[PDB]
């Protein structure tokens, strides 16, 4: 017995784009969950298939901390039987998921001056994304009949585009860091 | 029963200015809108300036754009003519024009009487 | 939805001056907001994309700026071809609103029309029904009056009027007034005149013929 | 690039029609596709859009009714209505809208014409408007076709087959007390030239199938 690292997840120094959204497995540790939930520094705390109370009686094998970063109004899409832009294309969570959506606002962190573009998204693809699947190509997006031959321009775009994060945009586009907890329930 | 009376003109020098004068009595002008012509010898009753009402602008002819100042003041009502950069191709009689069209169709009823407007 | 309040509706001005509409989104949009340009019949044109960024081969003279709630489209020197209907459009808040829309007219030199009258063609007149039709051409402001006479009877309520978008090279209105009779009706009169009434015109002027004449 | 729009026209109320957007130079399976309506004498209106992953979205008041699907055999663009109403005669253009804020991305088709009413065709009488001394002034001259009778929308007019296009005016279609359209294209050509040009207006009313070359003569 011994407590999950979850400030190495939750208090990290740099997040990772939501094309890219990095992946901690942890074993079946212990955690006041309770406490997590209790905490004033999340603004969304939404759990599916399980409270938030409740987690620590459940069984299951390795938890997953999924973390990343996205803008506020795309928050609402990282939930089950969501669609868009991120849901589709960059961050999909299953039909029938069982864990905990947690976000919180980071404009303090992730803003710049004169703008941020290190955070990136994937803006276009062919298909949506299957549950829990992770794109990082750089392929220049054949949206004409013509092939790019991986040169870009019309009809040729790249894949990926960045946040413009601004410690002035508003709420809607400020950066939020997410962290995704799910659980390979026994 | 209301009259155009005008005032001003005459024998000014060439290139100078000049101020034309129309005031009208028996019914007020704010709610009309006020026009000016030009009759030169050999050819007859060119378009010169119009003013819309107190919040629209003024519309001038192809020789006259930019050169011609229309005012309004419907207090007192009359309405002048600011004139300037007088050329010798406009030695003619100016006269004076009210439209009956609050729509401003052009509905033109009551005229002026004529002002000798001579260049050099 | 994000209601978009695009003003003024219509800021007719002449060729050189400079041009502003204002948009305003009810909620905040941050700076996505889209100018797009419609021309008479015309698809519409993406001219401003993003509040501020000049779209491929749009002249330099337009320019965009504002972002969050209130949107500015300038243009610097007003152009003959200019002459559209301009929107403003949200596209990353579903569902997606256009503006109102801006008329974009010109102002200019005060044109008299030249007033042509057509008599019914004999083709039509075999029909039933003879159409008079009296032409105004190249005229401005576009305030107009036209009065059909018959006989020196006015007619009203049996004639319609058209009148084209203002001309994008000499700012400048056309119109056409149609009227229309059956043939007996047409046939029980002589004199048909359309009497024109304009800024331009110092009087009243009349075009006319008499039925059966050349 | 090219966007044709298609399959529009005339339905009774309560109809179905199905609208087509073939695309030329772009794939459509692949794209942000977008349909707007514009309703006649009023602004432009979003109705649908669809991502290049499947994902649609509709208007409030067009949802239920209305369903964008795409074809990659055709590469075209479909628009399918349910249950139309008058409020949705306008007339329905297929774009690929910017994304992303990249330059170049935004491109518009042609348009199509959708009247929902209840009424039938009708071809147009095409009746010549003769030149003479009573259309001449100041050196040139007028002349013109009636296009009277018609329903519905659209005509288009052309003047000695697309050589004549200076000084061309096509007023805008007026509707008659009768419920049909009437429209004149009028030409100002010089005078000198009636006696010994031919004028010839070209009238294309393709609800109706109705293609009618009408010579233009001076009498008088």
């Amino acid at each position: 017995t011994n407590l999950c690292p979850f400030g190495e997840v939750f208090n990290a120094t740099r997040f990772a784009s939501v094309y890219a959204w990095n992946r901690k497995r942890i074993s079946n540790c212990v955690a006041d969950y309770s406490v997590l939930y209790n905490s004033a520094s999340f603004s969304t705390f939404k759990c599916y298939g399980v409270s938030p109370t409740k987690l620590n009686d459940l069984c299951f094998t390795n938890v997953y901390a999924d973390s990343f970063v996205i803008r506020g109004d795309e928050v609402r899409q990282i939930a089950p039987g969501q669609t868009g832009k991120i849901a589709d294309y960059n961050y999909k969570l299953p039909d029938d998921f069982t864990g905990c959506v947690i976000a919180w606002n980071s404009n303090n962190l992730d803003s710049k001056v004169g703008g941020n573009y290190n955070y990136r998204y994937r803006l276009f693809r062919k298909s949506n994304l299957k549950p829990f699947e992770r794109d990082i190509s750089t392929e220049i997006y054949q949206a004409g009949s013509k092939p790019c031959n991986g040169v870009e321009g019309f009809n040729c775009y790249f894949p990926l585009q960045s946040y413009g994060f601004q410690p002035t945009n508003g709420v809607g586009y400020q950066p939020y860091r997410v962290v995704v907890l799910s659980f390979e329930l026994l | 029963q209301v009259q155009l009376q005008e005032s001003g003109g005459g024998l000014v020098q060439p290139g100078g200015s000049l101020r034309l004068s129309c005031a009208a009595s028996g019914r007020t002008i704010s709610r009309y809108a006020m026009s000016w012509f030009r009759q030169a010898p050999g050819k007859e009753r060119e378009f010169v300036a119009v003013a819309r009402r107190s919040g629209d602008g003024a519309f001038y002819a192809d020789s006259v754009q930019g050169r011609f100042t229309v005012s309004r003041d419907d207090a007192k009502n009359t309405v002048y003519l600011q004139m300037n950069s007088l050329k010798p191709e406009d030695t003619a009689v100016y006269y004076c024009a009210i439209d009956s069209d609050t729509f401003y169709s052009g509905s033109y009823d009551y005229w002026g009487q004529g002002t000798q407007v001579t260049v050099s | 939805a994000i209601q978009l309040t695009q003003s003024p509706s219509s800021l007719s001005a002449s060729v050189g001056d400079r041009v502003t509409i204002t948009c305003q989104a009810t909620h905040d949009i941050n700076k996505f907001l889209n100018w797009y340009q419609q021309k008479p019949g015309k698809a519409p044109k993406l001219l401003i994309y993003d509040a501020s960024n000049l779209e491929t081969g749009v002249p330099s003279r337009f320019s965009g700026s504002g972002f969050g709630t209130t949107f500015t489209f300038t243009i610097s020197s007003l152009q003959p071809e200019d002459i559209a209907t301009y929107f403003c459009h949200q596209y990353e808040n579903i569902p997606p609103i256009f503006g109102p829309g801006t008329k974009v007219e010109i102002k200019r030199t005060v044109a008299a029309p030249s007033v042509f009258i057509f008599p019914p063609s004999d083709e039509q007149l075999k029909s039933g029904t003879a159409s008079v039709v009296c032409l105004l051409n190249n005229f401005y402001p576009r305030e107009a009056k036209v009065q059909w006479k018959v006989d020196n009877a006015l007619q009203s309520g049996n004639s319609q009027e058209s009148v084209t978008e203002q001309d994008s090279k000499d700012s400048t209105y056309s119109l056409s007034s149609t009227l229309t009779l059956s043939k007996a009706d047409y046939e029980k009169h002589k004199v048909y005149a359309c009497e024109v009434t304009h800024q331009g015109l110092s009087s009243p002027v009349t075009k006319s013929f008499n039925r059966g004449e050349c | 690039v090219q966007l044709v729009e298609t399959g529009g026209g005339l339905v009774q109320p309560g109809g179905s029609l199905r609208l087509s957007c073939e695309a030329s130079e772009i794939i459509v399976s692949a794209n942000y596709m977008t349909w707007v309506r514009q309703a006649p004498g009023k602004g432009l209106e979003w109705v649908s859009l669809i991502y290049p992953g499947g994902t649609t979205y509709l208007s409030d008041s067009l949802k239920g009714r209305f369903t964008v699907s795409r074809d990659n055999s055709k590469n075209t663009m479909n628009l399918e209505m349910n249950s139309l109403r008058a409020g949705d005669t306008a007339v329905y253009y297929c774009a690929r809208l910017i994304v992303g804020g990249i330059a170049g991305m935004d491109v518009w088709g042609q348009g199509t014409t959708v009247t929902v009413s209840s009424a039938s065709t009708k071809g147009p009488s095409v009746f010549p408007l003769a030149p003479s001394s009573k259309s001449t002034s100041g050196g040139t001259a007028a002349l013109g076709c009636l296009v009277k009778d018609y329903f519905p929308e659209p005509v288009t007019v052309s003047w000695n087959s697309g050589a004549l296009t200076s000084g061309v005016h096509t007023f805008p279609a007026v509707l008659q007390s009768s419920g049909l359209y009437s429209l004149s294209s009028v030409v100002t050509v010089p005078s000198s030239s009636l006696g010994t040009q031919t004028y010839i207006c070209n009238v294309n009313h393709k609800p109706s199938n109705t293609k009618v070359d009408k010579r233009v003569e001076p009498k008088s």
